[PDB]
RNA sequence: UUGUAAUUGGAAUGAGUACAAUGUAAAUACCUUAACGAGGAACAAUUGGAGGGCAAGUCUGGUGCCAGCAGCCG
């Protein structure tokens, strides 16, 4: 489980780069901060700040990709088949 | 959620549920907890118990029914503590917003078992259903008819002169002559060896104390700094007398409490309908302020057809709903933010309104009919979004294109 | 893991409580008024014929609810109960569906 | 000559520096510039010590037509043979051919500096840093450990030097006690150089030496003639009392069987002061 | 698993006063009323003493680390006043060096006419 | 530059 | 409508209080019965100062310049360049955006032009050394004051550029109900177009006043001279008693006038010194009004801060009487269990102010 | 003689609904079975991976008309 600290490619001017699909993350265990990938930009719109993120194992560093936000899968909202609960 | 608990009743007799169940059902009421949601926890709001009107009929009949009215509203507050002073502005749903003119707490019109036998307790010392519907120093400071002057003498010029008021040179020189009486302030730098002993222990507590003062998580340590916060909070009340504690904290919640609103709406009094809530919510400074909000904005995956610019939408915006007319923008890769003719398919975009400003991170969702007339059987639920920001101005721009031959 | 989420600070008061909200929402002809009527009776043991607004009940020795019947044909009314409901009583007719 | 190259550790040394807007930096070595232009940044005015004209030369190329430019100060000449300005905060990557030597002049300026930042050899740095009862303890640690206290900022790879260096590097920061300990420096350092001949043997062992027998029986010779006591001046005159006199000290002072690289300044400054006690001045 | 921490040890005392009895005879090497009747200070003594010396919590990471820098810290300070002290009764005996030959002649042993020139000045000059 | 993002604004009737 | 104030008292606090409350006020009768009635042009200047860094806000000056009607608006800061008039130096209107720094939309990046020293007003080393450090208990982690050119008066000429990095969405809560413990004393004695001999003398002049105490004194001296010495000349000091423990600061400052003896100054500031520190339980008078402010606006919860009955005169009454008028907070004061002083603990509870102006 | 059909013909059939019977302590279900139950057989099979192409569209770089990024936005 981690904490969605500031969305670091939010402002590239190149739509899909690999910076844009980059999320600071907190990882709330021990609090050290980390790095981890949203599938696409369009997942990017769903994570928003000071939410529950569950990251998993995946611009070389990164080694980790977001599964869940707010408890709800994030492919579930990319289908568009469940509505994330605020 | 997975695993949500469902119950299932089966039909009615006399006008009531099959007994069985129904106690299923109460006592998973009655184990059941609250988590903490962030609008709740930031902001005053209450239930209207009961509806009164204090106009004067003499009032009435001669201006006429047209004259605004004064209403009284009782119920329990919930969330944030409501500052007791009056003036505290508050949105009434479908109503508008308004100014407490009165505030004052009244005994609790329904105690549960639990508070009465501990009122009973203390008369030794010295109902279930309610449906109406249906010279101290501190003193001195806040009596501003005593001016400071007047009140410093008694219990005993401007901030423009930033540096403060300083006895003359020479006496202040003959005062500190000696460094006495300010020697606990500064670092000190066979039985008198522990005497030294003691000494060093309170140096090196003074030098380096801190740098040495675990829970085994970070979110625990989290939690520990809220719970001490609170229990600092909980403490100080406590020593603090029942009349000035309202006066700080102001009326904390579960008080039952009457509010007295003036210039409200006569077509609230008589279109009043008991079925119908009335919501009574404070608002903060932001919410009072007007500007435009850029938010971050989707059609409704449900809803059949896509927004367009310039169409009037109503909105959900904290405790107010209101319709205006937003306009979706594009970010044109983070170059210029330029305006669209309708919402994408199914992606966000950035959508501009002019409206009550909200904090950042705000939800809210959209709709294009309330009316029951025309609600049809689309879904009505049109738009989801986030406040991103608040400004009172923003530079939305079209592409025109000049043709020649 | 599980375990672990954002820390928030509940506002809730240490003692006394207020009554929590619970919302009976539901679509037209459903029994809203018959399930509060049901559950009154259960904890206070007394029928109310006749139900209007908020109606607070004690249910239990430290513990008091507040029932409030939606109007089911007002879109307003569910935007602001879903604004103040603690807890929603989601009725669904089974033989007609959601 | 070697160069730095790394731009860390060059931004670390300036950062632990800690210069205040109001204070002038004594830079030693200012190769390149790249510590310069940064202490110029950071420093009310900089003065430096250049070994080499065409490298000045190249300094004040790079810093013409800056908004420092006014700032700095070049000086040309030896460092040791230079007379020097006051100066608050010593930062140097001198070659390490004047490493020892420049410490003391730090030690010794009329107004020392408050800190400095000193690159140094490893081995170097340690014997700095070797405290009482370590290998490395030597004569050095204890004469800046009375003049002054070294700490450790970082290890310096070779690799970041090129060419690479046959050694590795060490970042220290050196800082002079003020006020001075009011102790001779002649007599603490003739006591050291006595007693440190052979560090991991009895201070009884190191005084048993013919010349240093010969050494303090002159003086204490002297030290009569000064105080108006006649004395004989024979070679051998007073070698029963000198001799003595050193065996009841060093039985009275309990330092006789401990070895000098185990004893700390106390013990040193016991013996001294017994030593001026019953007369022997070694310096 | 005989002596594992317990959820609640609290809740279990007699058990972990069990374990201390069989730690007593199982380490000694290394040291080296009827409820069943009819009718039902000293025993509030016992429970006390027996509840407090089962649970005393071992001192944590960072008390470890105060104690000994406490100590190094304290006796830092001694040595401190010590040196004061010696440093005073030094300036008590104070000369000068001018005249008084270096140590570091130690290693040489042996002397040139030109310096024995400059002592036999030297020694003129002072008488 | 300084009026592009302006909607207040100073009136002086001294 | 609007909350009402009368006179130019706490012209400064006033506006200020104003844009963090976001409610509009109304000061009246601004020097009615003076020869030349209204504002004065420093005060002006403030106003000026404050339209730049907020937006939406509107400000109306009557016809006679008796009168002002504040409508605030919000704060977005930004980078911009202020010439402060000779009738007030720097400091004067530095002080302010202090406050008003850490809650912006865009980071604060002012370049301050005047006389940046005076007898009545915040000197830089006294916001460098006395209150910025006070906003840094409070969260502002990344504040600088950097001094570009000094000018003393009258001429001036000096030019400083005030940055405060760090955006944070409240003060965090106060509890510091202990007396601290201060652990050394430092300074900074400073000098314009004059020889260096003064600072000597100056630090000299202090150092006997401190001389008895056992702790550490070390003050710098800053000597300017040339191009970046301003166009006067000018010499004084500050001296701050700090607290390493907890990191607070106690301060005292003045400047010289021509003809003054350096070492008479030197020797007065150190006096003030010692009588902040006597009068002072955490935190100094001078600093009082910066922390207790930033608790009314911190989140709402009970902040407690320790006090001495010496803090409590008419400054600290009128600064509570326009809090309460503003903010409608009621600072409640408590005696302490203590018998070996007679301070008291000031608890705030705070009114959840949140810096909803900066983009997330 | 290959590929494609919201083309077209009448035959079969169970998911489901349901008399009855069987089953069961009583029931549900299974096996049976009158009678309904199919052309988009909308009685609307999923989960992953790979590769395109399109503009009076957008961004970046430059040995011209190009290349990269990418393109729910013209
Ligand atoms: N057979 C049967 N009838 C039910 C059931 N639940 C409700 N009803 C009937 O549905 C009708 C409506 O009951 P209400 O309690 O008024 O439902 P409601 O939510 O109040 O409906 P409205 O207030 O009109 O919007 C009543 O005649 C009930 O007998 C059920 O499970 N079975
Ligand atoms: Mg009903």
């Amino acid at each position: 489980k981690g904490i969605v600290l500031e969305k670091l490619g939010i402002e590239s001017k190149q739509p899909n780069s690999a910076i844009r699909k980059c999320v600071r993350v907190q990882l709330i265990k021990n609090g050290k901060k980390v790095t981890a990938f949203v599938p696409n930009d369009g997942c990017l719109n769903f994570v928003d700040e000071n939410d529950e993120v569950l990251l998993a194992g995946f611009i070389p560093g990164v080694r980790f990709k977001v599964v869940k936000v707010s408890g709800v899968s994030l492919l579930a909202l990319w289908k568009e088949k469940k509505e994330k609960p605020r | 959620y997975q695993g949500a608990k469902l119950f299932y009743l089966s039909g009615v007799i006399n006008g009531r549920y099959p007994d069985r169940e129904i106690l299923n059902l109460s006592r998973f009421i009655s184990v059941m907890k609250f988590r903490p949601l962030k609008w709740r926890n930031e902001h005053p709001y209450m239930l209207a118990d009961r509806f009164t009107d204090l106009t004067h009929p003499e009032l009435i009949e001669t201006q006429g029914l047209q004259i605004d009215r004064k209403v009284a509203i009782y119920g329990y507050l919930h969330g944030t503590p409501l500052p007791s002073a009056p003036g505290t502005r508050v949105h009434i749903a479908g109503v508008g917003d308004f100014s407490v003119a009165q505030i004052e707490k009244l005994p609790d019109p329904c105690p549960t078992p639990f508070y009465q036998q501990k009122l009973d307790d203390f008369e030794r010392e010295k109902k279930l259903i309610y449906a109406p519907m249906s010279w101290n120093i501190g003193k001195l400071i806040y009596m501003d008819n005593i001016s400071p002057e007047e009140c410093i003498r008694r219990w005993r010029v401007d901030l423009e002169k930033f540096v403060p008021y300083f006895d003359t040179f020479e006496k202040l020189a003959k005062k500190w002559k000696s460094v006495d009486a300010i020697k606990e302030r500064f670092l000190g730098a066979r039985e008198m060896n522990a005497a030294k002993k003691e000494k060093l222990r309170a140096q090196f507590e003074i030098e380096e104390g801190e740098n040495f003062k675990e829970y085994d998580t970070w979110y625990e340590l989290q939690k520990a700094k809220i719970s001490k916060q609170l229990e600092i909070n909980n403490i100080e009340y406590q020593e603090m007398t029942p009349e000035q504690r309202q006066r700080i904290e102001g009326f904390k919640a579960g008080s039952y409490v009457r509010i007295v609103f003036e210039k409200v709406p006569m077509e609230f009094v008589k279109n009043f309908n008991p079925k119908f809530p009335i919501v009574m919510g404070g608002l903060l400074p932001t919410e009072i302020k007007f500007g435009i909000v850029k938010a971050r904005l989707r059609r409704h995956r449900w809803h059949k057809k896509i927004l367009k610019t310039n169409d009037p939408l109503v909105l959900s915006l904290g405790w107010r709903r209101f319709q205006t007319l937003p306009i979706y923008t594009t970010t044109d890769s983070r170059t210029r933010t330029r305006m669209l003719k309708y919402t994408p398919e199914h992606t966000y975009c950035n959508a501009a309104f002019y409206g009550p400003l909200c904090s950042p991170n705000t939800p809210f969702c959209g709709v294009q009919i309330v009316a029951n007339s025309d609600t049809g059987n689309g879904f009505r639920i049109a738009a989801t979004g986030i406040v991103e920001e608040i400004d009172v101005n923003i530079e939305i721009v079209k592409k025109l294109k000049l043709v020649g031959f | 893991e599980r375990k672990l989420h954002v820390p928030m600070v509940d506002r809730t008061p240490e003692d006394d409580p207020p009554p929590f909200i619970v919302a009976v929402v539901g679509p037209p002809g459903t029994g809203k008024t018959t399930l509060i009527r049901s559950l009154v009776r259960r904890m206070t043991k007394s029928t109310l014929n006749d139900i209007q607004g908020p109606i607070t009940v004690v249910s239990g020795k430290h513990r008091r609810l507040t029932f409030l019947e939606c109007p089911a044909d007002d879109l307003n009314a569910m935007i602001d109960i879903a604004k103040i409901a603690d807890l929603v009583l989601l009725l669904i007719d089974g033989n007609f569906g959601f | 000559q070697h160069i730095l190259k790394n731009p860390l550790v060059a931004q670390g040394i300036v950062d632990k520096a800690q210069i205040r807007p109001s204070d002038v930096v004594l830079e030693v070595g200012p190769g390149t510039g790249n510590l310069t232009v940064r202490i110029l940044e950071q420093a009310k005015n900089v003065v430096a010590v250049e070994m080499d004209p065409r490298m000045a030369a190249e300094l004040t190329k790079r810093v013409r037509g800056t908004p420092v430019e006014k700032k700095l100060e070049i000086m040309l000449g030896d460092f040791m043979k230079t007379e020097l300005p006051y100066f608050d905060i010593c930062i140097s990557n001198t070659p390490y051919q004047i490493s020892s030597p420049l410490v003391f002049k730090l030690i010794n300026q009329p107004r020392p500096p408050r800190v400095s930042i000193l690159m140094f050899q490893r081995e170097f740095a340690l014997r700095l840093l070797a405290r009482p009862g370590d290998s490395l303890y030597c004569r050095l640690s204890a004469n800046v450990q009375m003049w002054a206290n070294v700490t450790h900022i970082m290890k310096v790879g070779k690799n970041n030097f090129r060419p690479p260096p046959q050694v590795e590097s060490s970042v220290v920061r050196l800082e002079i006690k003020n006020p001075r300990p009011q102790v001779d420096y002649n007599e603490w350092d003739g006591l050291l150089r006595i007693v440190f001949v052979r560090k991991n043997r009895t201070i009884s062992a190191g005084f048993k030496s013919t010349t240093v027998m010969d050494i303090l029986e002159k003086n204490y010779k002297t030290f009569l003639a000064m105080n108006n006591e006649m004395v004989d001046d024979t070679k051998g005159s007073m070698h029963d009392v000198v001799k003595e006199k050193i065996d009841t000290v060093l039985k009275e002072t309990d330092l006789g069987d401990k070895r000098a690289g185990k004893c700390d300044q106390n013990d040193f400054l016991r013996l001294l002061y017994a030593f001026h006690q019953v007369g022997i001045h070694f310096s | 698993g005989t002596y594992r921490k317990r959820f609640n040890e609290k809740a279990r005392s007699g058990h972990m006063a069990k374990l201390k009895e069989l730690k007593r005879i199982r380490n000694k090497q290394f040291t080296r009323p009827n409820a069943n009747a009819e009718i039902l200070e000293e025993e509030k003594k016992m429970k006390k003493r027996k509840l407090q010396e089962l649970f005393t919590p071992k001192e944590s990471k960072v008390s470890r680390l105060k104690k000994k820098r406490l100590d190094k810290f304290i006796e830092h300070q001694l040595k401190r006043e010590e040196r004061k002290t010696i440093i005073g009764k030094l300036q008590d005996y104070k000369i000068d060096t001018s005249l008084l030959t270096s140590s570091k002649r130690l290693g040489e042993g042996r002397q040139t006419k030109k310096e024995e020139f400059k002592e036999a000045l030297s020694l003129e000059r002072q008488g | 530059k300084m009026m592009k993002n302006k909607r207040g604004g100073v009136i002086d009737k001294r | 409508k609007y909350t009402t104030f009368q006179g130019s008292q706490n012209f400064r606090l006033r506006i200020v209080l104003a844009t963090l409350s976001g409610k509009p006020i109304k000061i009246e009768k601004i020097r009615s019965g003076d020869l030349n009635p209204g504002l004065k042009d420093y005060e002006v200047s403030f106003l000026r100062l404050i339209e730049s860094v907020t937006n939406g806000s509107v400000i109306e000056i009557s016809y006679t310049g008796t009168t002002v009607i504040y409508r605030p608006g919000i704060i977005v800061g930004g980078a911009s360049t202020h010439i402060c008039p000779s009738s007030k130096p720097v400091g004067y209107f530095v002080e302010p955006m202090l406050y008003l720094a850490p809650f912006s939309k865009k980071k604060f990046s002012i370049l301050f032009k005047g006389i940046t020293a005076s007898h009545n007003d915040a000197g830089i080393e006294a916001i460098k050394w006395g209150l910025m450090p006070v906003m840094e208990k409070f969260g502002v982690r990344e504040c600088a004051l950097h001094t570009l050119k000094r000018g003393s008066p009258p001429l001036g000429g000096g030019e400083v550029h005030l940055v405060v990095d760090s955006l944070i969405a409240q003060p965090i809560t106060m509890h510091e109900i202990d007396r601290p413990i201060i652990s050394s004393i430092t300074g900074v004695a400073y000098s314009t177009r004059v020889s260096p001999s003064l600072v000597n003398r100056m630090i000299d002049g202090a150092k006997k006043v401190l001389k008895n105490l056992q702790c550490e004194v070390n003050i710098t001296a800053d000597v300017w001279r040339g191009e970046n010495s301003g166009k006067s000349p000018g010499w004084g000091i500050t001296l701050v008693a700090q607290s390493k423990q907890k990191g607070w600061s106690y301060f005292a400052e003045d400047i010289g006038d021509a003809g003054s003896i350096p070492e008479e100054l030197g020797e007065k500031v150190a006096c003030q010194l010692l009588e902040e520190i006597s009068k002072s339980a955490a935190v100094g008078r001078n600093q009082l009004p910066l922390a207790i402010v930033y608790m009314v606006i911190g989140k709402e919860d009970i902040g407690r801060l320790r006090i001495n009955k010496e803090q409590i005169d008419e400054r600290f009454i009128i600064l509570l009487r326009d809090i309460k008028k503003i903010f409608n907070t009621e600072v409640f004061l408590k005696p302490v269990d203590e018998a070996d002083n007679e301070d008291m603990i000031a608890t705030i509870k705070g009114i959840g102010f949140t810096n909803t102006s900066k983009k997330i």
